[PDB]
């Protein structure tokens, strides 16, 4: 596949890498 | 770009729901303020020109079941503008610095449409007075609520930041700056209670008259607006429970208008509404016993304490609605 | 998602059964009633002590109705993630004003929320509000959708929350009636011997129980047969074909032996009596407290 | 790089709101505070040559509703430069490690400007002590702010970060040690309070005088400046509440300019004010009655407590700024 | 992997600010080890050789404003080497993996440009004690800094990692086990302080003396060197405030030198300043006065809560920075 | 590919068995495990199989990648020293094809051994990490590591902890050999500093050595080999203090004396050419001084969690 970008979410951090 | 505002189209309400201003019984400050407010830029623009500028922001507090959003939804009804019905599941996202975007584009969507409308309900889930409560949220939200308010590069005019809480006390104080008008909304008086009842008794056949009313009124003092309307619907039902709770029925009189009777009457046939067929059934007429029946049946749901808290809360930083 | 109980599967409950048949059944059914003024109840609270038969009579509910049901459940409308509690509510009455009239179960309404006092105040404001503008709100016309909410501790909820929920109904403690009707309906169609005045005694011993621990009991009760056959030693053939029977060790023929060399369809299984329900009451004891029913006493009594 | 500076250059005001340096009443040392670091390195350059260097930052802190947002409008109306009005919403972004970028492509653009004045409004929601908030995007913000402040291989000459926030004391130590001048905006005296009033009512058609202003000024004690705001609102919007209760009207001298007066009197035209068409209409003129009933109906907005902790906080470690 | 190495050719820094070792008043003994770690190795080669190493990472930490960057310029104008200047904007990509490899291919070109000194501004925002933050960021982060601090198959000899932050006991147990020399930097002591005030000064015609400095470094207790920095500043800003607020100037001994006095005077002309072209200006020079003004008007930032921790932070892992 | 030329070293960093300050179990199971299946290959075979899976922990900075330095220097053996950089790429698949090319070629270039440092940057517990480059990295390396029966002789896989209560109970469970690294004796302290001066000259004793590690109570390696240092720098130090230098005996090998003596020549420092300069011997003072000046750079609270896992998983 394409490129992986990591991303950052919120807790109550993390990383949902959404890639394209 | 796109997603933001694919996410915030739906928060818009297109369907207009037809609640005048006199489905809504009191409230005379309230509903003059309000009525100004939306009303007079929007028909005379001539009336504010330099010096003189419209509310930018009115606060509508008091007990739950009061009839706010009811007053909410009549300004949506006459209000002839865009109006933004926002909450706490459109503006707040899961990703980082996505709910600040999410309200800046919420507040620049109501500024491409002016006049509008922004009916942010619940303003005390979103306003936390920014003492120990959660750090991105708490001060993020709160904080670009504050600068997309006024600001300095915004100039937010034509706009209108509808406010409705139940626990105003606990708002911060820059939020109560920003909520120009306080307006309490308290508990209906006498009036207000028998114009609910003939407001909420439509167009059914009954036998009540004024002074009926005004003896309903009377006894269902301490009362509130949604308490009045469970008691009307209570009562509305109750002939539809002498329906269905009867054996012995009775035609009377055009083309079979059939109603219940006691066991022993003029031609006390015994059958069952599921015989019954449409076009045929006749309920029997509304009285007092079947409203005073409601009303010693549903119990009141405030308190006598947080009237109190209301009060102070009133006398400290609050407006008289009546 | 559609269950199999009907309306005469539920013991007891009168009031509530009538006024969820009415509440559900008169606009689906005599759609030339509720005409101006006369709307459907858009809320009822189905609270009590646990186990007494609320999501039995919530399946029943949704099995007479012939609409859409939604039974989510309290844990399924909470999440770790900021913001993503709330989408999932917005969804759930999204789905149900898509294929209306729709029925709305949601359980554990207490534990739903924290009632904003102590908890985690971000969280719970914005679950609780969400819920509420959901429920009523302004631009979501909430009509045909029933919200049917069931709690186990109605008294932690919100002013707003039970000024939503319209039709409080309590759920109390079974009845003699409903008691020998719920060991009716749990014996199933098992080879018993009891009968009526068996079942009035059960249910005149068993004052004080619930309808899981009924249900647990007549378990036992059924259980117990097969459990003595293979937990006992020296069988005895009576009369056709090798029909063993357990009995006590030294008897009229007492052939020690296991239950594998026995053939199948010959082993005689023994009816279960009066003595092992006995054995299954003096066994199980009650589950619930003293103060909780002090609870929904003062509940019923400023919230009738 | 691109990406990132197409994405701030939605920042740079071009606006300039007509504020100038009269219309602000009082704080006369945060004035001249702003009037030095401000005006005197782009008029007079020849003077900060040397040992004398200009303020690189200056806080600005109080209750809130009192004017540093006003003072802010100030500087941008007369700063003479390209003013960065960022926030929050603009520094955070959804990626890893692209909201530090931002501030650093921010600052870049500022020197690339120069000179330029930062405006940060509410900087208590970046900078939160780093003792306990969210770690990654928290203390990474935090210490970029740090860095491209002073730092080392940046050297900041001629930008100036201005801050304005309501609660100060959440601030972090080194970034307060960043805001070399700490200037407190308290609530406004009585000759603050009249040139307010002055400057709110203005050209309007009115008969208050200079002892009428003295009177109202004494009146509004512990008031502030949106709450001056809001009751000159209040007076200028009963003269229309008396023009929609105005029965018996009274044509009063040129071409047919209608005036209320009490029911019943000379050329008495009962009537409403619905038919009567515009480019006609003469409003009544503002008494001190309409002022007192507006002290009298809008309540002040900040308590006794939180100007006990701004007080506590200019003691420790600020200045007083009038 | 040569745009890696162009992303990282920005770290390099060329402007060399000048600051000498007699610019740092005081800190001899953080000045000492700082010298013996650059400035030995590369003017007496001849004395590292066999079992003698040079130092591999000095950690320096403080107060807020004591002077660890204006250490690390110091270094960075007497090193005679190459100086890099990162922080978490550098290092932190938003793709996967390039986190790391631009870390090893900042460690890589500082081994092919050796003698070379890595200088990371707060250490504390890369280093977060790995047990609660966030996974890929901080777990990989960190072990590739401990990886290429020492390793195995890297021999990092000759290259020097300073560091410079405000929260040292919020360091990971690795980090602080790599950094071999924990220098303590204090608040300035009183000959600090008049050593401060003298380098601060500078060439201004001032009538100030030995023992005019001295109680002035007697009267700051407990100032930070950036507090020195703005109340030298606002007593160097204070003639331009005597020359503004003043009228009745008066020409002193030389085309037209006139000097604000009192007014009323040997030719006391009332006349404004701005009207006054330049290069006939005789500004009043310093006194003790404006140096007392400036002492009362400007606050330390420092508290005493923080000193403690530091205090136990040196008590506990930490040397004496003198 | 041949992005993994960078993962073995040619260096081979000369730390010999006798460098290595204590540490006699690690250093004979480690001797053993490296040395034994090459030394006599008949040994191993069948029910007596060799270790696999080697595992080193204890608090920061007290010998693990030292050790492993040690049998990277004395293995005779391709070391394989690779860690989280160079098996995580920005593409997916590739995340997973690295770690599967690293074994191929470990198992290509036998006898191999692979040193992981670090090995928590792998095992993030899969709580809410980053999926594809986490747990199909972990369940790779998981796969790759049920070597018991395929990799019999060849690679061996290594490890280096500080924190091991923060790994994956799956490859804690895999590593089957599992060594506490503790902090060094008395013994150990003595022949650290004897190894860390090494040919440097000295007036110091046994008995010196045997006060100094009694001095050093709680210290570690890296704070001697500190503390050796700054004993080294004293002297420096003693030489820029430039006060009345003196002549000792060839061609002027000058000396700094006390301030008065005979030939006290008052001069400076720099003024001097190279290779004549008898810099001050190591006394004992100046390691006094280097123990009061450096700090132990280890806590109470890491020593209780160490004896927590070593008591849980001993
Ligand atoms: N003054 C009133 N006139 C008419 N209806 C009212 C009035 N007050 C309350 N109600 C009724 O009570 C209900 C509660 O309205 P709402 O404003 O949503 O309460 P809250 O916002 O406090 O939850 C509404 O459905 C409305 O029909
Ligand atoms: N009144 C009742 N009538 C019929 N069945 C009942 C009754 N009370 C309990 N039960 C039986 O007990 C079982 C457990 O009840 P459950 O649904 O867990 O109670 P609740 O709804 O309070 O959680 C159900 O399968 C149901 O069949
Ligand atoms: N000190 C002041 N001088 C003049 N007008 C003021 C002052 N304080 C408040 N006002 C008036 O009230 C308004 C409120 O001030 P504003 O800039 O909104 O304050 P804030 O910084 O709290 O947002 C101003 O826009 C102005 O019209
Ligand atoms: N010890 C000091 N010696 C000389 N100047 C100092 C000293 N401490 C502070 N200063 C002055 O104040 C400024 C603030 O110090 P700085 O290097 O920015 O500290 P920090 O490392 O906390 O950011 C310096 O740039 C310098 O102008
Ligand atoms: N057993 C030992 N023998 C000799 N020196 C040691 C020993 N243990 C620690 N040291 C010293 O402390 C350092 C710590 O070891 P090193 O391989 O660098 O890191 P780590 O132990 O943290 O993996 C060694 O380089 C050496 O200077
Ligand atoms: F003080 Be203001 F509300 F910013
Ligand atoms: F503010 Be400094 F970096 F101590
Ligand atoms: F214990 Be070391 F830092 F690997
Ligand atoms: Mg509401
Ligand atoms: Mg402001
Ligand atoms: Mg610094
Ligand atoms: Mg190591």
């Amino acid at each position: 596949g394409g490129d992986e970008i990591v991303n950052k979410v919120l807790g109550g951090x993390x990383x949902x890498x959404x890639x394209x | 770009n796109k997603k933001l505002r694919g996410a915030l189209s739906s928060a818009i309400l297109s369907e207009k729901p037809n609640v005048k201003w006199e489905d809504v019984a009191g409230l005379e400050g309230a509903k003059e303020a309000l009525k100004e407010a939306v009303i007079l830029p929007v028909k005379f623009p001539h009336l504010f020109k330099g010096n003189r500028k419209p509310t930018s922001g009115i606060l509508l507090y008091g007990p739950p079941g009061t009839g706010k959003s009811y007053l909410a939804k009549a300004v949506a009804t006459e209000a002839n503008s865009t109006f933004f019905s926002v909450s706490s599941s459109d503006l707040v996202s899961k990703w980082m610095g996505e709910s600040e975007k999410l309200v800046k584009q919420l507040f620049a969507m109501a500024r491409e449409n002016k006049p509008s409308i922004i009916f942010i309900d619940e303003v005390d889930a979103l306003t936390g007075t920014r003492g120990e409560g959660e750090s991105e949220a708490s001060r993020r939200i709160k904080t670009e609520l504050l600068v997309q308010m006024n600001g300095v590069g915004n100039d937010s005019q034509g706009v209108l930041v509808l406010g409705a809480t139940n626990i105003p006390w606990q708002l911060d104080s820059a939020i109560r700056r920003r909520f120009e008008r306080r307006i309490y909304i308290p508990l209906p008086d006498l009036a207000a209670r028998t114009t609910m009842f003939e407001i909420n008794v439509g167009d059914t056949p009954c036998v009540l008259t004024k002074e009926d009313y005004r003896t309903l009124g009377a006894m269902t003092e301490g009362y509130s607006g949604s308490d009045i309307a469970v008691v009307v619907k209570d009562a509305l039902m109750q002939p539809i429970r002498k329906i269905q709770s009867a054996t012995h029925f009775k035609d009377v009189s055009e083309t079979r208008k059939l109603t219940p009777c006691s066991p022993g009457d003029d031609g006390a046939i015994e059958m069952s509404w599921t015989d019954i067929e449409a076009d045929e059934l006749k309920e029997p007429d509304l009285t007092i016993k079947d409203f005073l029946k409601a009303i010693k049946s549903t119990r009141p749901t405030v308190n006598e304490d947080d009237l109190l808290k209301q009060e102070q809360f009133t006398r400290d930083f609050g407006q008289e609605g009546n």
